[PDB]
């Protein structure tokens, strides 16, 4: 039941300066909890950056700081280069083990931020007959490369049956997402709309299809 | 958890006295020919560095109240054992002739974060041309414990070292200064013999000063841990040094934890701990227990870009190694290398 | 140069079992523990536990007491991992770290009953694209009118679904204009299989 919270995605600029936080939900992030900070480049390893809430590894630069931020574990990234771009994961350690934070992707902002195109298609009359029911919703051209995918049935939320690809750079480097949601076509026609809310950036773009 | 350790010595005689665990009886030490060195065994035992003196009691008017018969001395296996249980049996002592011997008064408060005077009377200052570098133990008046790595070959002229004590202020004009005659360092630490190595391992070494340094009530040795005492995770202990002298009271933490816990994967080396994040160099890690029926300050640790759990040279492990180094280099002059 | 070697990508049935590999190098093997990380597909990072070095002695994590074993072999400076009586949640790409500091490129562990498959392909009339679902194993390849159509195209990286069977979506974005004149095809290719279907996209 312990979760450690990371912020999912946060933007910096050329040359600026971002703070990512860690949280523990039993209480205040202290110096018993070692936090140490990995990152992972894309395609790369992961690669530890800091332990015991700030112990520096030997790639690390100064410019990174580990601290305690207001009962959270803090990473900062000053002067920030278009190569810190990554996702970053907090683990602290509770006693006996780790507990992972789901980690938070830092986008370095290099082109302006784009909104995504949501296309959400219902089951095809050929599936429909093969008995079975895919609500395929896809999202495209945006721009930092985060999204939020949530579901409804009719205006109340569903997260069963809902599977979701990670954001992958399409041609012009702008990025795509893809969620699905299973159903069975009995769920299909007993509701009277069918709903996927993409959030980006804090901006939500929202589809409806119905039986 | 063992609140009363095996080996007692008596506050109103000072006899020994010997707990047999499966009978769960206390039994009076058989006197022997060789009194001196079991009187100075018992004593080590309990974690005092020697007796002071020893003397012969008599059961038919010395009384053997709190004891039910007697334990022998294999006066055979004494020579080179480290241990006093694994050379006593259960004998009848017929002359009813038993051991009694007084130890070297250890690790108490004399009382009649910054720190007051008397809180911590074995803490020194090791200075090297007048400034403060390492911190040491008092184990005795001339002895005091501390790091090897407070020795690098860059300060190695032990006539321009010097020992402050009795004082938490190092501008103190009241703290006692004396010179140094030998430092005997283990010659097991191999930073030394390698600039290049790893290793926190055995980071131990033992400053014979010229002269004794009075007792005071500012000034007192530590005790050693006792022969076979455990060093219990989550026990809170305290850690000294320093330019007003400070305090910090830091858990004992598994070695299992620090090593599971490790940024780059380090585990802890063989005869040194863990303890927790709040470091001057060989000061003391101190803690207390009343095993010996009094409370009593023990060194159990010596400091060997980080909020990590500090790494200790863990004292019990050189135990004999002390004893040792005490008896054969007492009279050696300049620095010396103990196996 | 501290260096983290895993083997290569495994595929198993539930009920077998599998040993991942873990090659050090670049330091004193016995110096410095192994930990053993877990990510499942989209999902969260977990501390498996770490083994000792200079005793071999493992310390598993609550969630894989039981069916893992951490084992070592020194003489050729290696960390190993075993998962018996693998099960269809044992699916995950599994690492080996030297702390947090050093990590191994990740071993992924595909646990399926499915057997060779090829897939459904499903319309997704108008944007337009299509559904290809239910193939086993990875991967699928989709074209757009025979590789004639490669603008505004995407293809989705395939989910490994609770069935042991991929899934995943083609998209082309087009010109209003053309539909009803223009015909669109999308050619899906699954090698593993054996097997080409042409599903015709059309409003």
């Amino acid at each position: 039941q312990t979760v450690v919270t990371q912020e999912p995605s946060l933007t910096v600029s050329p040359g600026g300066t971002v703070t990512l936080t860690c949280r523990s939900s039993t209480g205040a992030v202290t110096t018993s909890n070692y936090a140490n900070w990995v990152q992972q480049k894309p395609g790369q390893a992961f690669r530890g950056l800091i332990g015991d809430t700030n112990n520096r590894a030997p790639w690390t630069p100064a410019r990174f700081s580990g601290s305690l931020l207001g009962g959270k574990a803090a990473l900062t990234l000053s002067g920030v280069q278009p190569e810190d771009e990554a996702e970053y994961y907090c683990a602290l350690w509770y006693s006996n083990h780790f507990i992972f934070g789901s980690g938070t992707k830092v986008t370095v902002l290099g082109q302006p931020k784009a909104a995504p195109s949501v296309t959400l298609f219902p089951p095809s009359s050929e599936e429909l007959q093969a008995n079975k029911a895919t609500l395929v919703c896809l999202i495209s051209d945006f721009y930092p490369g985060a999204v939020t995918v949530a579901w409804k049935a009719d205006s109340s939320p569903v997260k069963a049956g809902v599977e979701t690809t990670t954001p992958s750079k399409q041609s012009n480097n702008k990025y795509a997402a893809s969620s699905y949601l299973s159903l069975t076509p009995e769920q299909w026609k007993s509701h009277r709309s069918y709903s996927c809310q993409v959030t980006h950036e804090g901006s939500t773009v929202e589809k409806t299809v119905a039986p | 958890q063992e609140p009363l350790y095996p080996v007692q010595v008596s506050s109103a005689d000072a006899r020994l006295m010997v707990f047999d665990k499966t009978e769960g009886t206390w039994r009076l030490l058989c006197s022997s020919r060789s009194n001196a060195r079991v009187a100075g065994l018992s004593c080590e035992e309990m974690g005092f560095l020697r007796a002071l003196t020893h003397s012969e009691l008599d059961v038919r008017t010395a009384g053997a109240n709190g004891t039910s018969g007697f334990f022998c001395v294999d006066e055979g296996r004494l020579p080179h054992t480290q241990r006093l249980l694994e050379v006593i049996s259960v004998c009848d002592c017929p002359r009813g002739r038993f051991l009694a011997a007084i130890c070297q008064d250890c690790g108490r408060r004399k009382l009649p974060r910054d720190t007051s005077l008397g809180r911590w009377p074995w803490q020194v200052s090791l200075r090297y041309d007048g400034a403060h570098l390492c911190g040491g133990s008092l184990l005795s008046g001339d002895w005091v414990l501390t790091a090897a790595h407070c020795f690098p070959e860059r300060n190695r002229v032990l006539s321009r070292w010097r020992v402050f004590a009795g004082a938490v202020a190092q501008a103190s004009p009241h703290g006692l200064q004396l010179g140094v005659q030998a430092v005997v360092y283990h010659g097991g630490y191999l930073p030394f013999r390698d600039p290049n190595s790893e290793e926190n391992s055995n980071d131990i070494a033992l400053v014979h000063l010229s002269s004794p340094l009075p007792l005071t009530e500012y000034i007192q040795p530590v005790c050693l841990p006792a022969a076979g005492q455990a060093l219990v995770d989550g026990k809170i202990c305290t850690v000294t040094g320093w330019g007003v002298l400070q305090e910090a009271r830091v858990p004992i933490i598994s070695n299992d934890v620090c090593n599971g816990a490790d940024f780059y994967g380090n585990q802890i080396k063989p005869k040194m701990f863990c303890a927790g994040y709040p470091g001057d160099s060989g000061g003391p890690f101190v803690c207390e227990d009343s095993i010996s029926r009094t409370p009593r300050w023990r060194l159990c640790g010596i400091v060997s870009l980080a909020q990590k759990p500090g790494v200790y040279t863990k004292v019990s492990d050189f135990r004999e190694w002390i004893f040792q180094a005490i008896k054969t280099h007492s009279e050696a002059s300049g620095m010396v290398t103990q196996l | 140069q501290v260096q983290l070697v895993q083997s290569g990508s495994e595929l198993k049935k539930p009920g077998a079992s599998v040993k991942v590999s873990c090659k050090a190098s670049g330091y004193t093997f016995t110096d410095y523990s192994m930990r053993w990380v877990r990510q499942a597909p989209g999902q969260g990072l977990e501390w498996m536990g770490w083994i000792n070095t200079e005793t071999g002695s493992p310390t598993y994590a609550d969630d894989f007491k039981g069916r893992f074993v951490f084992s070592l072999d020194t003489s050729v400076s290696t960390a190993y991992l075993q998962i018996s009586s693998l099960k269809a949640e044992d699916t995950a790409v599994y690492y080996c770290a030297r702390g947090f500091a050093y990590w191994g490129q990740g071993t992924l562990v595909t646990v399926s009953s499915a057997s060779t498959k090829g897939p459904s392909v499903f319309p997704l009339a108008p944007a337009l694209g299509c559904l290809v679902k239910d193939y086993f194993p990875e991967p699928v390849t989709v074209s757009w009118n025979s590789g004639a159509l490669t603008s505004g195209v995407h293809t989705f990286p395939a989910v490994l679904q609770s069935s042991g069977l991929y899934s995943l979506s083609s998209v082309v974005t087009v010109p209003s204009s053309s539909l009803g004149t223009q015909t669109y095809i999308c050619n899906v290719n699954h090698k593993p299989s054996n097997t080409k279907v042409d599903k015709k996209v059309e409003p």
